[PDB]
């Protein structure tokens, strides 16, 4: 009775969305048709904070699939899972974004989300108490940017108490794909500050680290980095569905990572990710487990938190383990680190423990740390945006669809003056 | 007719309870189905016509998913349908949650299953109420609780089992706004508070016992000892003789607690258990249940409860502090438990002076976040002013100096 | 240079190294530290006490 | 005797302990082979390409 | 309890340590894949020292294999006992030191000594309580002696109340393959001073007179030399793994031998080294291990204590023996020599008896002996290091890797005043 609403756009955002919604049947026993086929009772119990029962036996997912172009709802309806999806939820238009921010806010964008905001109140009313909303987009895109922070900005002043999380894929300067990445990332940021409530950052260079560091893989696809990401989507959500000796709530860790309410941006983990050579070198214990989560190696972010203070930290174990074991293992990465932990904030790191492993794992964790080594990750973003906008290099994309000058003024310093404030308690 | 209507609010409560309410069906006869395969047990359990035995307790929480295991496990058929309440959305570490916003849905229906508790007893002793200052439920509710249960039940007795905050280790950030706010409003609202952390439990269950990596079960088992060890006397002193012979200030309501011997069934066989064995043992300061230390203070009060069978200084002013009070019946062992069986032992409630630095230590980490004010737009936003932190402060810099004053 | 004479006034004029005090708990030899637990009177003595 | 029999009992809880300490360590010797058993079978390490196999047909892959 | 984190650095450093390991796994039961199959339970109740746990009943060593080229680390893994290592722990660059030790100090060895300090400090903060490292390595190389003075010099300052012992291989006074040894040796013996606990001294020329002259073998090789290395480094740590009558750490000795902190050069050897056919008349008794410890040919440096005085003198007895039989010896050769054992200490030996003997002996010994005559080393190495640098032969080979005419200058008299110290505890 706590149900989760997915919202989900762009190509990167169904994307993502067809490989956890394939992780999260697997983990309830859901088969491609919808009929639960499975071996124990605690996954049928709490199935409601994701799926909807349908009339057979048959499970629906509660998402809705938004696009620009209709190019991307069919690789997503011919896949394994494609066919588990209540087909009214794809919404999708017959004219592309176009790598274009202001098409997406402003004139392709704004003729869909009357039709997306239709949906999404059809999936506000199946639940008996709405926990809250999720959104998987990417940040240097068309429609997932324009459209995206559009929908958000209409979802938080219709429900206006609830919990909007995000799941970012900022663009790196590194792996970069498109001319036009810096505006479009300048142009957003500035629209999840006030808007949000949580917001985790992904970048694509930060996952393909470890798909070649730590994985070892050879030939990394999109389909093995949605896979990471995916991971910890249903780490965060796994003391709503399964029970625990010290559960966790999504609303419990918006209290404890926000001290001031502008400082939400993130930086996710996971703990068990091990190669194929070096699966019988493990010891599968839970001091391995924190070893690796706190691994600077590790996070989804291309950002390295030794250059920061931490603010505050999380962490969310899955399995059967000690109480006494979990506790005095974040005790004992906070008291050598006397310079990397803010000095105002006496105990800094939050515990959760659920009791029901992945499906095939013994053990599991996340991590959830808000640093002020994140500055740095919207100052290439503002270095690269005033390289172009000192001469105007491309803007006559974006004036010529009703958008003022002024408006790359106003999230320019309205940028500049986070990484200002990030800055104050760095030191 | 001596009756004792226990409550048990958020998942600590409940899940100490558990293991409290499966000694309490064991020491008498009552399986978990409810039917006896005598009438001692009229203190915690009644006997309804249809043969069953349904106990007199009340469990509370805002989130679902700590009861419903109480609803689908071994003692499904034991309790009570409606004596296990459950909200929806919980209070999230959040003081205010727990005390204004969400707890306001549930406080008229807990109060309502008290009075139809109440009704049934002829001689009510008086409350228990199991709780933890970190949560949010455990924090909030509980002090809603007690504010709208001193006004409709009287002068009754109104003990309090709490989980203090332990000294280094905790599983919250947001737990001193939480420790310190939900004290400020239960200071006179409480006649007796036994407090005991889990970081000295874990030491205990490392070094007298030996368990090596324990969970919460073997914690609660211990808890559940001292709360039989307290009510004992009932069944085979009263709970209204610790609030006159524990408390002599109305502020300085804070003692402690200890069981005497907490030994294995490897080490029960080496060594002799006597009288004045197990009365030395509850004085050492490496079985105390909260990591302090009575030699850097000076004692109060004490209360030795024997059941079965120039270091220590005191006050100026109480030269005597000693209630004595024995009962006959030895303890029971449990099948799973980790304990030994013993003949003898002793439970002992001190008040001490040496409680000064756990408010010391609360006080700074407090202002060491709000100094700079931290987490703060989460407990002014949810319907709770901001000036509640300057009176709660300036409260404890009160108590603190009646630490001192008491003392000097 | 004189290595003895030098060596002799290296440990003459000097001062004592002066140990973290650390505690045994077990009869297996288990080492705490003793100024972070909560044994020995630490914060009392803060000049913030009572006030 | 009644102390005799209490050092008894005593004696035999302490090897129904042992006993039990010695099954758990075998169970979880046990999970650690299903563990590394399962995530060599795992396709992800294992990389088989038959992951690329699509739904609407043999000659079509997934991107 | 007490651990030892193996370091080994080189062609050199690896290929001693490689069958030193298979000498301690038969020391201790352990299979080419990794398992115990052994019987005793001495065997295994002090094997921690050494060896991690690992799964299933599997043990891998505490050893860390740095390299500078990729070639020696598969000679090594493709050996008998190749296996046994974790595959994490071997480092090794891509281009060669160039037997150039400013190549390997500064150029080099200067990116990789930050890649192994991630290794050496996994395996030292997972010890109960750490004793203390080691390393092997060779002064003529550049990877064994350049970065591997590095490393010591650099995790002396992180652990600077542990023991740091070495098993150098000094360059040889009379073979020599490699024209440019004594730039090698000059700059890498005041590394040395300053930052070790103790240090032997191993001359390949005097290996090559035991597998002669004593063992008599038709052909020695490299593998009948790093036999008679390994069964030194394991007599110096047999009472940390095996009860004895008497025991010493390693502690013990170097409290012993080391009256001031700049002298702490030794001279191992071992007792019972005897052929096939003069073993029906050899391997008798007790005075037939103090006969061999102390003859004057059986010492692993090419340096002859007869030319000075012995310091301090050591040795390890292994084997089940008798205390006073022991102790009756050493009584025997401290009184009939008077002018080989210095004045101002007048109990110059130290005794210990271990009980486990090695492996295939009913009984052994092992000698560390401390000498003046140490000091005639380093007026060889000074002969042939200023017999070049006087005419400037080779100096672009290390100039132009960024060092200076005077770092050569201070290191050589930072050699001739501990070889001007020596001489006065001479007299």
């Amino acid at each position: 009775m706590r149900e989760i609403v997915h919202l989900q756009a762009g190509q990167c955002g169904n994307q993502i969305g067809a490989k956890f919604w394939e992780v999260i049947s697997d983990e309830h026993g859901i088969d491609p048709t919808g009929t639960y086929h499975g071996d124990s009772d605690l996954q049928l119990e709490r199935i409601n904070v994701y799926y909807n029962e349908a009339t057979g036996g048959k499970y629906v997912p509660r998402a809705v699939l938004v696009d620009l172009e209709p190019g991307t709802m069919d690789s997503v309806r011919s896949g394994p899972f494609g066919q588990i999806f209540r087909p009214d939820n794809f919404v999708f238009g017959q004219s592309g974004a176009g790598n274009n921010w202001a098409k997406g806010h402003y004139t392709e964008g704004a003729e869909l989300v009357d039709s997306v905001l239709d949906v999404v109140r059809k999936e506000a009313e199946s639940c008996d108490c709405l926990q809250g909303f999720q959104l998987t987009h990417s940040l240097g895109g068309g429609t997932g940017s324009g459209m995206g922070t559009l929908l958000i900005s209409k979802i938080r002043e219709e429900y206006p108490d609830r919990i909007m999380n995000t799941f970012s894929v900022v663009p790196s300067p590194k792996v970069s794909d498109t001319v036009v990445e810096p505006y479009n990332a300048t142009l957003s940021v500035h629209q999840l500050v006030e808007n949000t409530d949580e917001t985790y950052c992904i970048d694509n260079e930060a996952l393909y680290d470890i798909c070649f560091r730590t994985l070892k893989l050879t030939t990394p696809t999109y389909g093995d980095l949605n896979h990471l990401v995916s991971a910890t989507m249903s780490g965060v959500t796994t003391c709503l569905r399964f029970p625990g000796q010290l559960n966790a709530d999504l609303r419990k860790l918006a209290v404890n990572m926000v001290p001031f309410p502008r400082l939400h941006f993130f930086m996710p983990g996971f703990a068990p990710l091990t190669s194929r050579g070096s699966q019988q070198y493990r010891a599968l214990t839970v001091p391995e487990l924190t070893q690796q989560m706190f691994d600077a190696k590790n996070m989804m972010a291309a950002c390295d938190p030794r250059h920061g203070r931490y603010l505050t930290v999380a962490a969310v174990f899955r399995g059967r383990m000690s109480m006494k074991e979990v506790d005095e293992q974040m005790l004992n990465v906070q008291n050598k680190n006397s310079s990397y932990f803010v000095e105002w904030i006496p105990n800094n790191v939050k515990t959760a423990v659920c009791d029901i492993p992945p499906r095939g794992l013994k053990m599991s964790a996340t991590f959830i740390g808000n640093s002020t080594a994140i500055q740095e990750l919207f100052k290439r973003i503002s270095e690269q945006f005033t390289a172009m906008f000192r001469r105007k290099a491309f803007l006559h994309w974006y004036t010529g669809e009703g958008m003022d000058e002024m408006e790359f003024t106003e999230a320019e310093s309205n940028m500049n003056d986070l990484v200002s404030e990030y800055q104050q308690y760095q030191d | 007719m001596r009756e004792c209507i226990s409550i048990h609010v958020g998942q600590a409560g409940v899940q100490i309870g558990n293991a409290c309410w499966e000694l309490y069906c064991l020491e008498h006869g009552i399986q978990p189905d409810g039917q006896m395969p005598d009438d001692s047990f009229n203190t915690f359990f009644s006997e309804t016509g249809a043969g069953k035995h349904v106990p007199r307790a009340v469990f509370v929480d805002l989130e679902p998913t700590v009861i419903d295991e109480v609803r689908t496990g071994t003692y499904r058929q034991l309790f009570h349908p409606e004596q296990l309440i459950t909200g929806k959305e919980d209070a999230a570490n959040n003081y205010a949650r727990g005390h204004y916003t969400i707890g306001k849905e549930i406080i008229d229906l807990v109060l309502d299953r008290i009075r139809k508790l109440a009704d049934q007893c002829t001689g009510l002793q008086g409350f228990l109420v199991f709780h933890s200052f970190g949560g949010g439920t455990g924090s909030g509710f509980t002090s809603l609780l007690m504010e709208r249960l001193s006004v409709d039940y009287g002068k009754k007795s109104k003990l309090e089992f709490s989980i203090y905050p332990a000294p280094q280790v905790s599983t919250a950030v947001v737990e001193p706004y939480n420790s310190i706010l939900t004290t400020h409003t239960t200071l006179e609202h409480s006649d007796c508070a036994f407090m005991v952390d889990n970081e000295a439990i874990y030491d205990i269950c490392r070094r007298n016992l030996d368990i090596e990596r324990p969970t919460y079960t073997n914690l609660n088992r211990l808890i559940g000892q001292i709360v039989s060890s307290i009510t004992a006397s009932l069944r085979f002193v009263d709970l209204t003789e610790f609030q006159t012979n524990l408390v002599p200030y109305p502020r300085i309501h804070f003692p402690l607690a200890t069981y005497a011997p907490v030994i294995s069934a490897e080490k029960a066989y080496h060594e002799q258990l006597s009288v004045a064995e197990i009365t030395n043992a509850c004085f050492e300061p490496a079985n105390q249940m909260v990591k302090c230390d009575p030699r850097h203070g000076k004692y109060m009060a004490c209360c030795l409860l024997y059941r079965g069978d120039r270091t220590i200084q005191f006050v100026d002013w109480c030269p005597t502090g000693f209630k004595v009070g024995i009962n006959y019946q030895p303890p029971t062992v449990v099948p799973g438990g980790d304990l030994a069986k013993v003949q003898r032992a002793v439970c002992m409630l001190s008040n001490t002076t040496a409680i000064a630095e756990a408010w010391a230590r609360l006080d700074h980490k407090f202002d060491l976040m709000y100094a700079k004010r931290a987490f703060v737009h989460w407990y002014v936003g949810e319907g709770m002013e901001e000036g509640e932190f300057s009176e709660a402060r300036e409260d404890m810099a009160a108590l603190e100096k009646d630490y001192e004053e008491v003392g000097v | 240079k004189n290595f003895i004479n030098t060596n002799a006034a290296d440990v003459i004029m000097g001062v004592a190294k002066k140990p973290k005090p650390i505690y045994v708990d077990k009869r297996t030899g288990d080492k705490h530290d003793l100024e972070t637990s909560g044994l020995f009177p630490k914060y009392i003595n803060k000049k913030d006490y009572g006030i | 005797e009644v102390c005799a029999a209490v050092k008894a009992f005593n004696k035999n809880q302490v090897v129904e302990l042992t006993e039990r300490k010695r099954q758990e360590k075998q169970q979880e010797q046990e999970d650690n082979m299903t563990e590394i058993t399962n995530l060599l079978h795992g396709d992800l390490l294992s990389e088989n390409p038959r992951p690329v196999a699509s739904s609407f047909g043999s000659h079509r892959v997934v991107l």
